[PDB]
């Protein structure tokens, strides 16, 4: 299964609240795309159950897109580069 | 024409790019399918790409062609063959669901003028028409944008 | 009464302002000049609904 | 894969478009019909891959006529019978 998921984030103040918590190894690579904010997180390697896992937290903010990975990455926009987690936090607080 | 995203717009163009450095006068449908490929990470350049035609495969058939040429490349603009090629893609377009036409659908578009210079410097470097549409249709559709949920 | 609680509907006007530069901001990244950005957003957002 | 092909210009200045290059291998008729002008390539001494190439030049000025051969043969006006594309050029460009 899947170990490198497509989420998408509604309005950047879900992001926000969302920033004050989670990366946990992820690189993970923040798009726009028709005004909502996408984040792909991109977990190295997890197993089939801790991906499931970790991915739950991030989709209590995010719902997993539809919108399949080349998609978001070719017509969106770059928002953080591949450590979007982490960077939110800053690039959202403080 | 009249609307257009940047890489529909891109492959079209670079045709011209042909038509003066293959000599080709007014530059055809050839032109416009070396146009997808020469753009590299458009989904029709990645598609042609996929099925083993790079910007080489597809230029050493088109320099088959005029291959440089008549450089004066009389009437620099496009052909009735690559024009019509041109709004296909607007009809791929309306297909793949983009409002403004990207790549995919010109090389899309080449599949759908299929006796088109394009599609037979395609039928020469082998690859079926319908192969290479296949291609650029599995890497657009299956969205859900605007939104995250309901 | 309610009229408009505080006319703090200026509040929200700017919280926009801010979303927009924030927004903008956390796309071209622009890190500090988002983040500053966000919590000038959060700040409003928060003022707004308590008057 | 027929070694002949029948191709279909609009406006006169498209015949001489194309007619400014390539008559090498094909003699070729050119036919006038609703103010288009067919023009009849005729590779001889040519293979089916080698018509598919050919081809491919003519139809970059032209489109592919629909007309049946032996109507466009028939029912057609000739403008130039011999080497038509050699023709062209001469007789329109100079």
């Amino acid at each position: 299964q899947k170990l490198q998921f497509v989420l998408r984030f509604g309005d950047f103040e879900d992001v926000i609240s969302l920033s004050k918590l989670n990366v946990n190894g992820s690189k993970t690579t923040l798009y726009s795309f028709e005004n909502r904010y996408y984040l792909y997180v991109d977990f190295c390697n997890m197993t089939d159950e801790e991906v499931e896992n970790q991915l739950s937290i991030l989709l209590e903010y995010a719902t997993e897109s539809s919108i399949s990975i080349h998609r978001l990455e070719e017509y969106g926009k770059l928002i953080i580069s591949e450590h979007a987690l982490e960077t939110i936090k800053k690039h959202f607080a403080s | 024409f009249g609307r257009f995203t940047e890489r529909a717009q891109k492959v079209l163009a670079l045709a011209q790019e042909e038509a003066l450095r293959l000599g080709h006068n007014n530059i055809g449908t050839e032109h416009i399918l070396l146009g997808l490929v020469r753009e590299g990470e458009g989904i029709a350049a990645k598609a042609l790409q996929a099925l083993g035609l790079g910007s080489e495969k597809i230029q050493k058939e088109v320099e088959s062609l005029i291959g440089r040429g008549q450089e004066m490349s009389q009437t620099i603009h496009y052909t009735p063959r690559a024009k019509k090629v041109i709004e296909l893609s607007m009809d791929e377009a309306r297909k793949l669901g983009h409002s403004y036409v990207g790549t995919e659908h010109i090389l899309l578009g080449l599949i759908r003028e299929g006796e088109g210079v394009a599609a037979r410097v395609l039928n020469n470097l082998g690859v079926s028409l319908n192969k290479a549409r296949q291609q650029v249709l599995q890497l657009l559709g299956s969205n859900e944008t605007g939104s995250s949920a309901a | 009464s309610f009229t408009t609680p505080p006319n703090l509907k200026e509040l929200e006007q700017k919280l926009d302002e801010v979303r927009k530069e924030k927004d903008a901001a956390v796309q071209s990244q622009e890190f500090e000049k988002a983040a500053s950005l966000r919590d000038t957003e959060q700040r409003l957002r928060e003022q707004v609904e308590d008057t």
